[PDB]
Parts: structure tokens; C-alpha cells; sequence
């Protein structure tokens, strides 16, 4: 026997849709082998959303759904979630590990004894919205530190992670606390600190402090030193460009130390207001 | 019995620190951690807290009802000692 | 600029090489430049948006929800007059009705559902009346087709609908904004099968600007009025941004123009105190996002 859910709200033979349901959550339906459209969940969500009804039941889910149909159709969030679905399924109940396997395989390297064509992965994302750059980007990091415990120290390599402006979406949190168990590493770059998270100042073992002004900014961050020294904060706020200060368990005194340029620069592009004339 | 080890004086619940009747201090130099424990510091005792925030590798000073009077212990090396692992990553890539 | 309160016209008199606005003639160099010079400008109510349409509707009330969207979702391929309620037949005869409200052959909405998604029915090439958006709002959600030979008719809905009903049409029955609606229409349509593309390639090259290599004749654009609206201004102007923030992350690095804005007042019409909705809130910082990307 055939049905289809439709869009409308549409009624039609609601005798035997109870039987429909009720085989539905007893799971005694034909499996299939190609991945839903995500409007799916909504057309799911409509259907149980439901003798006599009444519509005061029916109105408690109208933010959910009404907000997912006005989230979908936007080219800004279209443009980085591929929704073309109709992927294919193995048979089984263990679908999810293969599909997080292969994003984090590929993207965050490889297991122990498997050879790589590559040893520096660049991302560039410039046109990403922070409106749904956080939560996404969160997501993928407690996805890689989920994947990470199952692999252990025996199945593990070292790797070393960069993050520039990451106090946009450091704010799920386990990922720095495991890092030391799991042969991970992390640099911090941002220019607000008061932003950044409490406990994962504390944990970070070295310090870099530029030019910095603003007394929020250096308030907090001497609320959370371990191995520093009170006669060097004074200068922080005389910096010249290029000089920093560090006190940490590579030096025996903190040393003022120019830093050495390095050739060719990074990608600083100035837009002249002159020769585009 | 207990003994208590940490490395954050104001982790600690401030009741249970008072409790104990001996003390030990290693080098700290988080003022605010000193500050606590001069909290529950023995009066008197001066001259040996200016070492607390400059206590070196390896010494601490005792003082207590089990010492006669404060003193600036060099603790000796036990052997064996603990694990020690401190991974290092130049051997794993070599 | 984007002035709110008439005042800055008093200092700004005698500059050469300017294109002034208030709320075809173009002089040059050899003319003094003074007062009584002003031009009018019109939007119409196509311009909101969709999702300003439907934030204006604000449905929070029970299944109004689909109603809505089927509603603004049947307009090109639906068949309607002026007061002759009735469904075409697809053989060619024709059985006429009058203006009572009384079911007949309305059987067929999913056989014109089901066309409508299949994209191969006649469209509409003119200009929608206000009064067809209301005329399709209340005819959905009336009736109640049943499943095989029969009809149920239920009041609660109409009684439910009632107030959507009011509040939809008695706020569009004003005079307040009435004045500052053009109707005159009249415009042209071009061919090829993209046209969506000209509906809006249209403004953003009217209201906005063209490329570089290209000319455009305005080089300043001041908006000035002395009208304003106490609950309906700052979305007015709100509304503009959203239209404005697409434009420009559609244009991409390939197409790009530097801008200076001087907007003025924010705090009065940035954020609105009277509106719970935060939609405006990530439109106005993803334009100020884009405004870092280019020379903005």
C-alpha cells in the first residue's frame, strides 16, 4: 500500500493514517537507501504535529517550522550547507559513524598508519557569515573532539592547529581540556581578550602580549597568570609595533624581543582610492 | 586523614584550608593565590613569605604544630619517582 | 546621505556637478544653483520584500502560517478578475457564476496544485491590484473540501480568521501612507525567459547604481522628508537595508562600487522599541560586515 505526506495540511483518509503511525513508531517500514532532503524533518514535524482534532493542539509548533521555512530559502546560509541530499546508505544502524568518518578523515587528517597526500591544510573562509559562522564552526569542533576520544593515545598523531580571531567562535568546550590527553595543540590569536573565555586562558602555558590598551583588556589578563611576574606589565602599555613581551617556561626572565620579519608577507590588501580612478 | 595537593588555593573551599593543622608553600607568584594564603597565615612570619614568591626549583618552607620553627627545606629526590611522561613531540617526528 | 529632518538644505546651496532628491531634467554648469529645484520620488508596495511582506503580516495566530505563504506563493500562475470568481476549465467551456459565496467544482486545487508545481500553465503578465492579495488571503482557509461526495462547512475558522481579517485590511485602509504611493504604472517587459533577472537588475541599476566602465548621471543621491511616521518610518528605512545588504553580496569582487553613507539618527530607527522581532538585527550587521569586504 502506497501513502504520500503532503504540504498543505492536506486530510486524506485519516481512518488509516492512524495505523500509518502507529507503524511508523513500532518501525515496521521499508528501509531506504538514499539520504532525505532536510525539509524532511520539517514535513515530519507537520504530520505529528496532529474522533475529532482540534487546532489549539496543532498551534504549539508554529515558531519551529515557521522559522525553518524562513531560514531555508536564504542564499547566505544556502551558499555553505549543501542540501542536495539523496546520498547513499549503508545497510545497518552504525550510518552515522561512516558519515562523520569521512568529513573528519578528510578534513582533519588521517588515522595512524595511513599515508597523506599533504601535510598543510589552508581554509580559507571569507565570505562565511559569523551570523551562522559560530555555531557551525563549534559544531565541527566538538564533532572532531567526539571523533578524537573513540581513537585514542595508540591510534593517534600530533597536530598542531592555528586559529586567527578565534575569539569569534572559541565559545563545546572539551576540545582544549582533552587536547593534552589526545596529542593535540591550539594558538590563540584575537584582540579583545575580555572575550575570551575564562577557563581557557588559565590553561594556556606561554604569553605573547602586544600593544594593548584598554584597562577590561588588561584587567582580566592579569586575573589569570601562573608563571609571570609583576615588573613587566607597565611597559605593556608602550608597546612599539613589532616588540613583545613573554614570560612563560621557555625563558628564564622575561625578555623585550623584536621580532624578525618574515619573507614573503601575508595577503594585505589595500584598496588605493587612486589608482582606481 | 586527608592531604590535600592543588595548584589553586582560591579552587579551594575556604573552610577545609583552616583545618589544617600543618602547611606547606612552593613558589607562587599569583597574588591572589598569596594573598589566601595569608589569609591563614601564622603571624609573625615575615622575612620566609618573600621567599614563597621567589622559592626556586625544588624548596619549601615548613611551618606548623609538628616544626619546631619555620625553615627553608631542600627536599631530596626519591627513586624511584613517579611516571614523568611529559610526551615530547621531536622523537615522533623524526 | 541619508538625511531624516529637513535641515541640511539651508547650507548646501551653490555646489557645482550635484544630483538633488526629495523625499528627466538635468541642468549643468552655466545655471546658478538655489532653492525650488526639488524633484518628487515614489515606492511602491512591491518594494518591502517577501520577507518584509510577511513580517508585516506577523502570523501568530494557529495555522495562518500556510495560508500566508500559499497565498503569496499562488500569484503567477493563478486566473482571477475583478469580481468573477470561478476556475478555468482546461477543455474550453466556461460555466459562469456570480458574486455568492457557494462551493462549486473547487474540487479540482490539487489537479491546479499539482500543474502549478509541474510548471506548465499560463502566467500573468499584469500588474497586481493591492486588493488581489486580500482576495486571496480570505479565500483560503474557508473552505473545507470533504473526501468523496460531500461538503462540511465550519464557522470556527471564518470566526478565527476574523480578526486576521480586520487587521489585514483596516491597516490598509489608511491615509497616512497613502501619500507617498505612486499608481500610475505603465512600465515594459522584456522577453527571453529571464526576467526574473530584469525585476530586479531594474532598481539595482535605477536606485543603486550601475558598474564600473559604465555612466550613470546621479553622483549624489540625498533623501530629505518632512512626513514622518511614528510606527512605520524606522521599518520603512530598515527596509532598505535588507534589500541593500543582498545587492551588494550578490555584486561579489567582480562588481563593486565605493560608497560613502552618512546616515543620521540611528538610534531612532536602527532599533525600533516598540518590536520584539531581532530580524533587522542580523541584517543591519551583515551590512556593516559587507561594508568592511569592499570599499565601503
Amino acid at each position: 500500500e502506497t501513502f504520500l505526506l503532503y504540504d498543505d495540511c492536506r486530510d486524506t483518509n485519516q481512518s488509516k493514517l492512524a495505523e500509518w503511525l502507529d507503524l511508523l513508531r513500532r518501525r515496521r517500514l521499508k528501509r531506504t537507501n538514499v539520504w532525505p532532503p532536510f525539509k524532511s524533518l520539517a514535513t515530519l514535524v507537520a504530520e505529528f504535529g496532529c474522533s475529532k482534532r482540534d487546532a489549539f493542539g496543532f498551534s504549539n509548533v508554529l515558531p519551529l517550522v515557521k522559522i525553518i521555512q524562513q531560514l531555508a530559502e536564504d542564499i547566505r546560509f544556502k551558499s555553505i550547507v549543501n542540501l542536495n541530499g539523496g546520498g547513499e546508505l549503508a545497510d545497518g544502524g552504525t550510518h552515522w559513524d561512516k558519515a562523520m568518518s569521512d568529513e573528519v578523515d578528510y578534513f582533519f587528517g588521517k588515522e595512524k598508519g595511513q599515508e597523506n597526500d599533504w601535510n598543510v591544510h589552508i581554509v580559507n573562509m571569507k565570505n562565511l557569515a559569523q551570523d551562522h559562522a559560530p555555531m557551525l564552526l563549534s559544531a565541527l569542533l566538538e564533532m572532531f573532539a567526539e571523533i578524537l576520544f573513540r581513537r585514542g593515545q595508540e591510534r593517534s598523531y600530533p597536530t598542531v592547529l592555528l586559529l586567527e580571531e578565534a575569539h569569534h567562535y572559541l565559545r563545546y568546550e572539551r576540545l582544549a581540556k582533552e587536547g593534552r590527553k589526545f596529542k593535540c595543540s591550539l594558538i590563540v590569536s584575537t584582540q579583545r581578550p575580555s572575550e575570551l573565555s575564562p577557563t581557557v586562558l588559565a590553561m594556556c602555558s606561554n604569553w605573547f602580549s602586544l600593544r594593548l590598551t584598554n584597562e577590561r583588556d588588561l584587567q582580566a589578563l592579569r586575573y589569570a597568570m601562573e608563571s609571570g611576574n609583576e615588573q613587566i606589565l607597565k611597559q605593556i602599555s608602550g608597546l612599539p609595533r613589532g616588540d613583545a613581551v613573554a614570560f612563560g617556561s621557555a625563558f628564564n626572565l622575561p625578555v623585550r624581543i623584536s621580532i624578525n620579519q618574515a619573507r614573503p608577507g601575508p595577503k594585505s590588501s589595500d584598496a588605493v582610492f587612486s589608482e582606481e580612478w | 586523614s586527608l592531604i590535600v595537593s592543588t595548584q589553586r588555593p582560591s579552587e579551594l573551599s575556604p573552610t577545609v584550608l583552616a583545618m589544617c593543622s600543618n602547611w606547606f608553600s612552593l613558589r607562587l607568584t599569583n597574588e591572589r593565590d598569596l594573598q589566601a594564603l595569608r589569609y591563614a597565615m601564622e603571624s609573625g612570619n615575615e622575612q620566609i613569605l618573600k621567599q614563597i614568591s621567589g622559592l626556586p626549583r625544588g624548596d619549601a618552607v615548613a611551618f606548623g604544630s609538628a616544626f619546631n620553627l619555620p625553615v627553608r627545606i631542600s627536599i631530596n629526590q626519591a627513586r624511584p619517582g613517579p611516571k614523568s611522561s611529559d610526551a615530547v613531540f621531536s622523537e615522533e617526528w623524526a | 546621505i541619508f538625511d531624516i529632518n529637513g535641515e541640511y538644505a539651508q547650507a548646501f546651496t551653490g555646489i557645482p556637478n550635484v544630483k538633488h532628491t526629495i523625499l528627466e531634467k538635468k541642468q549643468q554648469k552655466g545655471e546658478l544653483y538655489s532653492e525650488e529645484y526639488y524633484c518628487y520620488k515614489k515606492i511602491p508596495y512591491q518594494a518591502l520584500g517577501f520577507a518584509g511582506l510577511i513580517k508585516l503580516l506577523r502570523p501568530s495566530d494557529k495555522t495562518q502560517l500556510p495560508a500566508l505563504r500559499n497565498a503569496l506563493s499562488a500569484i503567477n500562475r493563478t486566473h482571477f478578475k475583478s469580481r468573477n470568481i470561478y476556475l478555468e476549465k482546461d477543455d474550453g467551456e466556461t460555466f459562469l457564476l456570480y458574486d455568492d459565496c457557494r462551493d462549486t467544482n473547487q474540487s479540482k486545487l490539487a489537479e491546479w496544485l499539482d500543474l502549478l508545481r509541474r510548471r506548465r500553465l499560463k502566467r500573468t503578465n499584469v500588474w497586481p491590484p493591492f486588493k488581489s492579495l486580500a482576495t486571496l488571503v480570505a479565500e483560503f482557509g474557508c473552505v473545507a473540501a470533504d473526501r468523496s461526495n460531500g461538503s462540511k462547512r465550519d464557522a470556527f475558522g471564518f470566526s478565527n480568521v476574523l480578526p486576521l481579517v480586520k487587521i489585514i485590511q483596516q491597516l490598509a485602509e489608511d491615509i497616512r501612507f497613502k501619500s507617498i504611493v505612486n499608481l500610475n504604472g505603465g512600465g515594459e517587459l522584456a522577453d527571453g525567459g529571464t526576467h526574473w533577472d530584469k525585476a530586479m537588475s531594474d532598481e539595482v541599476d535605477y536606485f543603486f547604481g550601475k558598474e564600473k566602465g559604465q555612466e550613470n548621471d546621479w553622483n549624489v543621491h540625498i533623501v530629505n522628508m518632512k512626513n514622518l511616521a511614528q510606527d512605520h518610518a524606522p521599518m520603512l528605512l530598515s527596509a532598505l537595508l535588507e534589500m541593500f545588504a543582498e545587492i551588494l553580496f550578490r555584486r561579489g569582487q567582480e562588481r563593486s562600487y565605493p560608497t560613502v553613507l552618512l546616515l543620521e539618527e540611528a538610534h531612532h530607527y536602527l532599533r525600533d522599541p516598540y518590536a520584539e522581532i531581532d530580524s533587522q538585527i542580523k541584517a543591519y550587521e551583515r551590512l556593516a560586515k559587507e561594508g568592511r569586504k569592499f570599499k565601503c
